[PDB]
DNA sequence: TATAATGGGAGCTGTCACGGATG
DNA sequence: CATCCGTGAGTCGA
């Protein structure tokens, strides 16, 4: 298996994160696999297929959002019930604010392990429509999340060879030009950078 | 009893990896959880039948003649599921191996290494593990990765 | 008991002042955090090292 | 140096025909990459 | 090579003056 | 203008 000569890579200033402009520390967490990095991507038939996606992803947001939403009212039934359960039992007011705030902290974790779902289902679709080489996903379950949900649009890879990969596809005259761009614009931070 | 700064903290420090190399493999191992007895019993089961599916087609492609579409397809299910399984049973007692292998450190041969050539053996234990014998797979194990 | 002890000073008035958090659960926990990033911060697991 | 790399790079061609889970296979290859690290320059990346 | 066994372990301590990338 | 990593810090001899 391929494997990157040292020499080039934790070398101040960093030459390969310097042409793939890529972090040194990024660089790290990939070579050494401890992130996945996007090498390449279908964008046209994600384009092609986007409709379709957003149509399905939204079902099951939609759907968590259903089950939450019924979940919760149900809750809501049991605990006005048992509130009136313990009051044909007699027992004490404050005793009834036991069970009251009881009810009121299971709603709570149930609506936020609901939201915790919608937010990791957001995650994922803003992932995928916001997806392109260089990209690093560190998370691996959301990468396991999505490359069964998208893997037939992406090329997901990791390690030495991952790199090998972008240098492969890396158009020399392109990024070249690319950077004279940024240093024909007057800015100084990002002119530094790109000389 | 459980806040929220806990549950943001925890995948805050989960989803950073650290710069040791050995650290960063124990993590890795951590996350598989480990194997009930009758759990264990279950991939064995599904490994046989997985590992037998694969022997049918073996000696059936040399000599000539296939299943038709809707058994080969059966059958070629049955192979990625025993597959499938044998891949779980190894990442599971994935801690096993590191656990006796730590004790031949300082010998002239790397931690790593010895973890490594400890995770080889666990491969030919699970091949030839048996579950018609009541024994766990913790100590069938245990004899092939010494 | 902060307050008591380091109050003749006011530099450790200036100190517990702009602490960021408050709580032996939350300090816990920061400091795990700090030390070593990486593994799971059980209230558990902070208290023992 | 030399002969900690081979070791490993065998060890990598191994475990691919045995088909080994990434977990394992992963781990391996990083290893690989340190090893030849390690000979190429020791103590530039982790310790020496 | 069939009882069952399942996440490491030593860190290393008393520089110093500087450039480059980050602030 | 102040931090972090990497790289400097006399020679012969014994």
């Amino acid at each position: 298996a391929p494997v990157t000569h040292i020499w080039y890579f934790k070398g101040v200033p960093s030459r390969l994160g310097y042409l793939l402009d890529l972090a040194p520390k990024d660089l790290e967490k990939i070579i050494y696999f401890a992130a996945y990095v996007i090498t390449s991507v279908d964008e046209e038939m994600r384009h092609n297929e986007l409709s379709t996606l957003e149509a399905e992803m939204a079902v099951e947001r939609k759907a968590v959002e259903d089950q939450r939403d019924g979940e919760l009212e149900a809750r809501a039934q049991k605990l006005e019930a048992d509130l009136a359960e313990l009051e044909a039992e007699g027992a004490k007011a404050d005793a009834r604010r036991k069970v009251r705030d009881g009810g009121e902290r299971e709603m709570r974790q149930i609506r936020d392990r609901a939201q915790r779902e919608l937010d990791r289902l957001e995650d994922i679709w803003s992932t995928f429509t916001k997806l392109a080489p260089k990209q690093l996903i560190v998370d691996e379950n959301l990468y396991r999340e999505l490359v069964d949900r998208y893997g037939e649009y992406f090329t997901g890879a990791m390690g030495a060879e991952s790199i090998q990969k972008l240098i492969e596809n890396f158009d020399i005259d392109a990024e070249a030009e690319s950077l004279r761009d940024v240093i024909r614009n007057g800015k100084g931070q990002k002119k530094l950078r790109a000389l | 009893d459980e806040s929220e700064a806990l549950r943001q903290a925890r995948k805050d420090a989960e989803l950073t990896a650290s710069a040791d190399s050995v650290r960063a493999y124990l993590k890795q191992i951590g996350k598989v959880a480990l194997l009930n007895a009758e759990e264990e019993v279950e991939l064995a089961k599904r490994i046989e039948a997985g590992l037998y599916a694969t022997q049918l087609m073996t000696e059936l492609s040399e000599r000539g003649e296939k299943l038709p579409a809707a058994q080969r397809r059966d059958m070629m299910w049955i192979c990625r599921d025993g597959d499938r399984a044998k891949n779980h049973l190894l990442e599971a007692n994935l801690r096993l191996v590191v656990s006796l292998a730590k004790r031949y450190t300082g010998r002239g041969m790397a931690f790593l290494d010895l973890i490594q050539e400890g995770n080889l053996g666990l491969i030919r234990a699970v091949e030839k593990f048996d579950y018609t014998k009541g024994y766990k797979f913790s100590t069938y194990a245990t004899w092939w990765i010494r | 008991q902060i307050v008591e002890r380091f109050g003749f000073s006011e530099i450790m008035r200036s100190t517990l002042e702009k602490d960021n958090t408050v709580g032996t659960d939350e300090a816990l926990l920061d400091i795990y955090r700090k030390l070593r990033p990486g593994e799971p911060p059980t209230k558990e697991s902070a208290q023992t090292l | 140096l030399y002969r900690r790399v081979i070791n490993r790079n065998n060890r990598l061609k191994r475990l691919i025909d045995l088909g080994a889970p990434e977990i394992i296979v992963n781990n391996e290859k990083r290893m690989l990459q340190e090893s030849v690290d390690a000979l190429f320059d020791n103590g530039r990346r982790g310790r020496p």
